[PDB]
């Protein structure tokens, strides 16, 4: 998902 | 954690350094496909901003990635919402979508099923208006709603909602209201979140049947929050 | 109006003296549970207890001294709301359980029939834990549905219309504030606890609205029909 | 209307 990537940068 | 160990004035300082900031939306009457097509690139965009404003709010980056994600898939139309409510506040019968979007619900009617939405905005919006509703106070809330809309779906996270509690009438000390007037006017800042949960959930309803509609094709992350709600 | 004269006190045994009876079900278990027989014996349920309802609510302080067509409003939004909170009160001593009625106990399985219905069920479930968690009182339990009675549809409102819900909003927060301070709380354990309690509305007005959803989906479904009263205030969220 | 009824019945 999306939400992930943005949470980990 | 960090979140309990902060003074209620750190708490404040922290989470007004967090605010994302009011993004514009694209420049130049609606249709239908224009209005959704430019909320629908704003929202999206706006969404971007607050995903990086949790990882800011203390006592979330503790959280584990999954429940980060959970409360933020619960939350994100609340705290969009209570965003545009805000914001909105010095504008009285308008939203304020973007400084050069500023919107009058007659004009939410070129959406259907948007002007029910929009109305229930524009009373949060009075309501917040006639509470007098402080920055400090704002950014409490929209942290709240962040750590408790999915809770219930732990001790930490109550453990930080209570911090915030206590910053709350710390904060309401210092207006110098009485010890009735704080648990007074507490109450009635919490109860608005009831209805901003209403609001989220109707909205919620509202998106999906654009999306089964399809005039604007919604972003694959609009998508994926969507897709969220069950 | 008396509701702003009534002292915490006068608040809480007005409040407790007007609470509706725990209703029985018509279940028979001698047979097996299936979908149109357990939704047709919680519509018969929740029919019978939106009557009491009804008459509670004229009974909750300040809500006699408004206009028929506002205490309709009020009953409107918050009728979901009122019943399930009454659901997971009724259901606090029973972990893992919802009462419906005193003969009908039932767990997540059994709600897991009726289709989308057990994702309810678990948010009832995880609220009564909640409850447990906090210890609940009575005595909060009554102010709390009372809250919701006059505060779920407010915002949907010429003649200073809220001032005067408002002000009784505010009253029965100074009496929770009260019954915290007599229970040997401290103001910040007041403040908090205040906080937490009021939280769960959140939640409630949460699963009051997935509820409504869920029962717009039911007898266009077609399955057991519903009461002629149910479905008026279904029809209420349109 | 029932609840209609019920508020002044
Ligand atoms: C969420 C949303 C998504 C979409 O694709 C189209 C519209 C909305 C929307 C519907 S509404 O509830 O009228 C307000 C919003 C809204 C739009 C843009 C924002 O930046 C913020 C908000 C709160
Ligand atoms: C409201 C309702 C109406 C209906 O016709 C069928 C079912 C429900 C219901 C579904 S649910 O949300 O699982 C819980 C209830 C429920 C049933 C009986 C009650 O006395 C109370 C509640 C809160």
């Amino acid at each position: 998902k999306i939400l992930h990537r943005l949470l980990q940068d | 954690s960090l979140a309990l160990s902060l003074t209620a004035d750190q708490m404040v300082s922290a989470l007004l350094d967090a605010e994302p900031p009011i993004l514009y939306s694209e420049y130049d009457p609606f249709s239908e496909a224009s209005m959704m097509g430019l909320l629908t690139n704003l929202a999206d965009r706006e969404l971007v901003h607050m995903i990086n404003w949790a990882k800011r709010v203390p006592g979330f980056v503790d959280l584990t990635l999954h429940d980060q994600v959970h409360l933020l898939e619960c939350a994100w139309l609340e705290i969009l919402m209570i965003g545009l409510v805000w914001r909105s506040m010095e504008h009285p019968g308008k939203l304020l979508f973007a400084p050069n979007l500023l919107l009058d619900r007659n004009q939410g009617k070129c959406v259907e099923g948007m002007v029910e939405i929009f109305d229930m905005l524009l009373a949060t919006s009075s309501r917040f208006r006639m509470m007098n509703l402080q920055g400090e106070e704002f950014v409490c809330l929209k942290s709240i709603i962040l750590l408790n809309s999915g809770v219930y779906t732990k001790d930490h996270i109550h453990r930080v909602l209570d911090k915030i509690t206590d910053t709350l009438i710390h904060l309401m000390a210092k207006a110098g209201l009485t010890l009735q007037q704080q648990h007074q006017r507490l109450a009635q800042l919490l109860l608005i979140l009831s209805h901003i949960r209403h609001m989220s959930n109707k909205g919620m309803e509202h998106l999906y049947s654009m999306k089964c509609k399809n005039v604007v094709p919604l972003s694959d992350l609009l998508l994926e929050m969507l897709d969220a709600h069950r």
